[PDB]
């Protein structure tokens, strides 16, 4: 099967400038002296939508500042100049072979000035420990840029299993971005444990920010 | 089958039947699909410009076995030209035409891949096929299709004499054969000639009986299917039906004219080897 | 110019569904057709493809044999008859518009807007909502933040609210995860932090499908 690898994953622009993605197939997408190269464009919760497919034919309605180039194995989608419109997950596609196949995308998001999380910790609810049940709950709000990395801590040691985290997306105000992550353990095992710490590192220090409590302070 | 073709002196080319069928086929598929309406008959462009892409394709193909086919002229000059021991002279030619034909064998799944992409475009274009009135459809494409593209082709059948054509061939044969019949290596080489020469008569013969047949199939068809509107499942059926008849009648046409000139070349090697022979009496 | 895509919905593993798309604004017959589908979190997957006239059937090794692509031109309508489905087959279904370009191929201009088929064996069940309160060491800032833990819930969607709506400016709800069968989600509320716990939040969750409604307010612990 053709594979369709996209450069960069993520791409970070500020208005008006020229984001540049790239695509690259396995396998030649010619097909008779022309390029099969599809390039969509999907907002979330949205479907795709076409903007250019003979790797260089830009869809009826689609604006002139997209374009399209390359041919054989290396393409590329130009946005120019960018606008607030375009902030978006970006998809090449081929329909030389079967099965048809997409890249993994490009996420084209806006630049903002970097942010350090506020980071929260909570215990478990009184309500749910009566249930059996020990989430800690820690917050990372509106931080910028996205990547961010969270360590949990029992008793000053690294704890990796019974976490889950949720991300959200580039809020659509601020342009940051906010993580939970949930450590849920089971009472019994809470009430083996004294301090619980949530850790993040992120761009904005070389020092994680640490959030923690003493179970019964 | 596979036809063997030497046109003039020193060029030697082939043609898959079943392929050049195909191909043909496709392609006024691929015509009757776009003159249907007014709309998409701008559309030749495009049908004109992947056609000729498929042709390029198909004939690079051929050209792999061009090494292996001038090896074969080589031993073909020889045979036909015994000037500066037969038996082991026609081990030569036996050899050389097997690795020619083995060849263009070994070469199936590639020439298989471009037919199959002609079939592809062809039917894609067929599928676009649609009506104002799915009981009324108009015949003007069809009618359109046949003037512009198969008609002047009906009409150089009627004006040439294949028939004639034929009994002068015939003659040529009948002639050789009684001065064949008066010997006392040449006489082994005229021997071959003649052979090769009856060998494709017998396929332009053979190639005229189609021509004469799907031409008059096609002058009485025609007519049925003009000047009046079908149903569209009647109408797409009626597309199907003539261009088969269109693709036969093309192949055996294109394949009479390249082996009359075939049988015409071998002719003129086969006089200067007689005309040699009876001068050294 | 317009698909909308009907028939999904939560199919038990090893089940069978039948997904259907209606065209309008445009000739059906004029087009060939496909299916593709989005998981959660990836990008889009190409399924199935039907030509004008049902002419070429392409299917991806990954459904091949499970999946029957199928149209009805007279009604406008492209259906996909789905079996022996796995959680792999859990996405977002598109119906797409096929165009066949005169330089030989096909591309995909209009999309319906989905249709998603949840493939799970879990049952219908309410959430337990939890509020969470700070932790009782106050470090003394402009503001607090207040939380809700919104757990083991079966199908999605839930609706999160702060005091039925009235507090939204410092809110972040996360999207929701899989705790095995099961979704989980939470939700902030960042406040002044001298109105809070003099002005009550309230944290207040709708499940639609189990038919519940409860509020949970933050009390200081």
């Amino acid at each position: 099967d053709i594979v369709l690898t996209q450069s960069p994953a993520s791409l970070a622009v500020s208005l008006g400038q020229r984001a540049t993605i790239s695509c690259r197939a396995s396998e030649s997408v010619e097909y008779y002296g022309t390029s099969l190269m599809q390039w969509f464009q999907q907002k979330p919760g949205q479907p795709p939508r076409l903007l250019i497919h003979g790797a260089s034919n830009v869809q009826s309605g689609v604006p002139a500042r997209f374009s399209g180039s390359g041919s054989g194995t290396d393409f590329s989608l130009n946005i120019h100049p960018v606008e607030e419109d375009d902030f978006a997950m970006y998809f090449c596609q081929q329909s030389t072979k079967v099965p048809w196949t997409f890249g993994g995308g490009t996420k084209l998001e806006i630049k903002r000035a970097d942010a350090a999380p506020t980071v929260s910790i909570f215990p478990p609810s009184s309500e749910q420990l009566t249930s059996g049940g020990a989430s800690v709950v820690c917050f990372l709000n509106n931080f910028y840029p996205k990547d961010i990395n969270v360590k949990w801590k029992i008793d000053g040691s690294e704890r990796q299993n019974g976490v889950l985290n949720s991300w959200t997306d580039q809020d659509s105000k601020d342009s940051t971005y906010s993580m939970s992550s949930t450590l849920t353990l089971t009472k019994d095992e809470y009430e083996r444990h004294n301090s619980y710490t949530c850790e993040a590192t992120h761009k904005t220090s070389t020092s994680p920010i640490v959030k923690s409590f003493n179970r019964n302070e | 089958s596979i036809d063997i073709l030497q046109e003039k002196e020193g060029h030697l080319d082939f043609v898959i039947i079943p392929h050049y069928t195909f191909l043909e086929y496709y392609k006024h598929l691929s015509y009757n699909s776009i003159y249907h309406k007014s709309s998409t008959y701008g559309k030749y462009i495009a049908v004109d410009a992947f056609i000729k892409k498929i042709n390029e394709a198909y004939d690079k193909v051929k050209s792999k076995c061009n090494d292996i086919k001038n090896d074969l002229i080589k031993t073909i000059k020889k045979l036909e030209h015994p000037y500066d021991a037969f038996k082991k002279m026609f081990d030569e030619y036996n050899t050389k035409k097997n690795k020619f034909i083995n060849c263009i064998k070994n070469h199936e799944n590639d020439f298989n891949k471009i037919c199959n992409d002609m079939k592809n475009y062809g039917t894609n274009l067929f599928e676009q096929l649609s009506c104002y009135n799915n009981n009324f459809c108009n015949t003007n494409g069809i009618r359109y299709h046949y003037d512009e593209y198969i008609h002047k082709l009906i009409l150089a059948v009627k004006s040439k004499n294949l028939n004639k054509d034929l009994n002068d061939m015939k003659n040529i044969l009948q002639q050789s054969e009684k001065l064949l019949n008066n010997l006392e290596i040449y006489i082994d080489t005229i021997k071959f000639i003649h052979k090769e020469m009856k060998h494709i008569f017998n396929r332009i013969e053979y190639h005229t009986k189609i021509i004469n047949d799907k031409t008059k199939i096609i002058q009485d068809k025609i007519k049925l299917n003009i000047w009046r509107t079908f149903q569209k499942d009647e109408l797409l059926k009626k597309i199907l039906d003539m261009s088969k008849e269109y693709a036969l009648f093309i192949t055996s046409d294109h394949l009479r004219q390249m082996l009359y000139n075939t049988f015409y070349s071998k002719e003129k090697h086969l006089n200067n080897i007689f005309h040699h022979l009876i001068y050294v009496l | 110019v317009k698909l909308v895509e009907s028939g999904g919905g939560v199919v038990q593993p090893g089940g069978s569904r039948k997904l259907s798309c209606a065209a309008s604004g445009f000739t059906f017959s004029d087009y060939g057709m496909a299916w593709v589908r989005q998981a959660p979190g990836k990008g889009p997957e190409w399924v199935t493809f039907i030509s004008n006239m049902a002419y070429s059937i392409y299917y991806a090794d990954t459904v091949t044999g499970r999946f029957t692509i199928s149209r009805e031109n007279a009604k406008n309508t492209l259906h996909l008859e789905m079996s022996s489905l796995r959680s792999e087959d859990t996405a977002m279904y598109y119906c797409t518009r096929a165009i066949f370009d005169y330089a030989g191929y096909w591309y995909f201009d209009v999309w319906g807007a989905g249709t998603t088929v949840t493939v799970s064996s879990a049952k219908t069940t309410a959430p337990s909502v939890y509020p969470l309160a700070p932790v009782c060491g106050d470090t003394t800032g402009s503001s607090v933040t207040l939380g809700c833990l919104v757990k083991g819930y079966f199908p999605e969607p839930v609706t999160l609210t702060w005091n039925s709506g009235s507090l939204s400016s410092g809110v972040h709800t996360f999207p929701a995860v899989l705790q095995s069968d099961l979704y989980t989600l939470s939700s902030s509320v960042t406040v002044t932090s001298s109105t809070w716990p003099s002005q009550s939040i309230t944290c207040n969750v709708a499940h639609p499908a189990s038919s519940t409604k409860v509020d949970k307010k933050i009390e200081p612990r």
